[PDB]
């Protein structure tokens, strides 16, 4: 149910240093 | 190289 | 991982280290998909050409790790294997087609800040995210170079490559159960998995529901981070029918 939501990131609404690079590549 | 793990796991 | 960087603490809480009992050494990467199941590459467990055929008792899985060599007291959890399941059509004879295996743990692992499962993709998430140019992330404790070893978990983000380009980069027969990723030459950026990273996850963060999905398994490469070459990954969604069958029957 909680898969893929990281306790130290998504669960606390903190972003890691490079995840934005992935989001920026999802252009379509 | 590798630090020894607790014997219980071996 | 070649040309990557140190992972942040808890950045990849599904990361698993496949560890040989004796001699004590890193065998491969792997990933946590539930409190009792770990996903890896079949070749990490079975590869007759190199006289590799591990049994449950030969191995341990170490979960929640960051340091490569250190015993991370109060953080990592070490689990024993109950049963190994290898895809029945894993093609070790030729090209590593269907390079996938599951490992059932003897006891469930407790989730924590450092231990947490990754999601597996459904048809729609795969269709939306598995597109050339879209970047995924590879993590592992493998070699820093083809020809040394990291102190801590490494991370690299790499773009999925067009199928024709993947096929044209190699003499190996590529199948629908594989995809390739990495930068093209002169693209200004580099990076790749390397020996010791195989079996580990290629993940993507869904922009729809903000969850991480494991789209690939580090499968094979011809060298590491060579110009004109790309890393190849087991296509997790293509093999999900088998994954579900194993979990449904033996879970
Ligand atoms: C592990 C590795 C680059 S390697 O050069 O260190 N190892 C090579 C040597 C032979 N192989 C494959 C083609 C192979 O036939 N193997 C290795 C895995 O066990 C089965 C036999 C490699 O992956 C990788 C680079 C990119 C990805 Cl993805 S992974
Ligand atoms: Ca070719
Ligand atoms: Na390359």
């Amino acid at each position: 149910a909680d898969c893929g939501l990281r306790p130290l990131f998504e669960k606390k609404s903190l972003e890691d240093k490079t995840e934005r690079e992935l989001l920026e590549s999802y252009i379509d | 190289d590798f630090e020894e793990i607790p014997e219980e796991y071996l | 991982i070649v040309e990557g960087s140190d992972a942040e603490i808890g950045m990849s809480p599904w990361q698993v280290m496949l560890f040989r009992k004796s001699p004590q050494e890193l065998l491969c990467g792997a990933s946590l998909i539930s409190d009792r199941w770990v996903l890896t590459a079949a070749h990490c467990l079975l590869y007759p050409p190199w006289d590799k055929n591990f049994t449950e008792n030969d191995l341990l899985v170490r979960i929640g790790k960051h340091s490569r060599t250190r015993y991370e007291r109060n953080i990592e959890k070490i689990s024993m294997l109950e049963k190994i399941y290898i895809h029945p059509r894993y093609n070790w004879r030729e090209n590593l087609d269907r390079d996938i295996a599951l490992m059932k743990l003897k006891k469930p692992v407790a989730f924590s800040d450092y231990i947490h499962p990754v999601c597996l993709p459904d048809r729609e998430t795969a269709a939306s995210l598995l597109q050339a140019g879209y970047k995924g992330r590879v993590t592992g404790w493998g070699n820093l170079k083809e020809t040394g070893q990291p102190s801590v978990l490494q991370v690299v983000n790499l773009p999925i490559v067009e199928r024709p380009v993947c096929k044209d980069s190699t003499r190996i027969r590529i199948t629908d159960n594989m995809f390739c990723a990495g930068y093209k030459p002169d693209e200004g950026k580099r990076g790749d998995a390397c020996e010791g990273d195989s079996g580990g996850p290629f993940v993507m963060k869904s922009p729809f529901n903000n969850r991480w999905y494991q789209m690939g398994i580090v499968s094979w490469g011809e060298g590491c981070d060579r110009d004109g070459k790309y890393g190849f990954y087991t296509h997790v969604f293509r093999l999900k029918k088998w994954i579900q069958k194993v979990i449904d029957q033996f879970g």
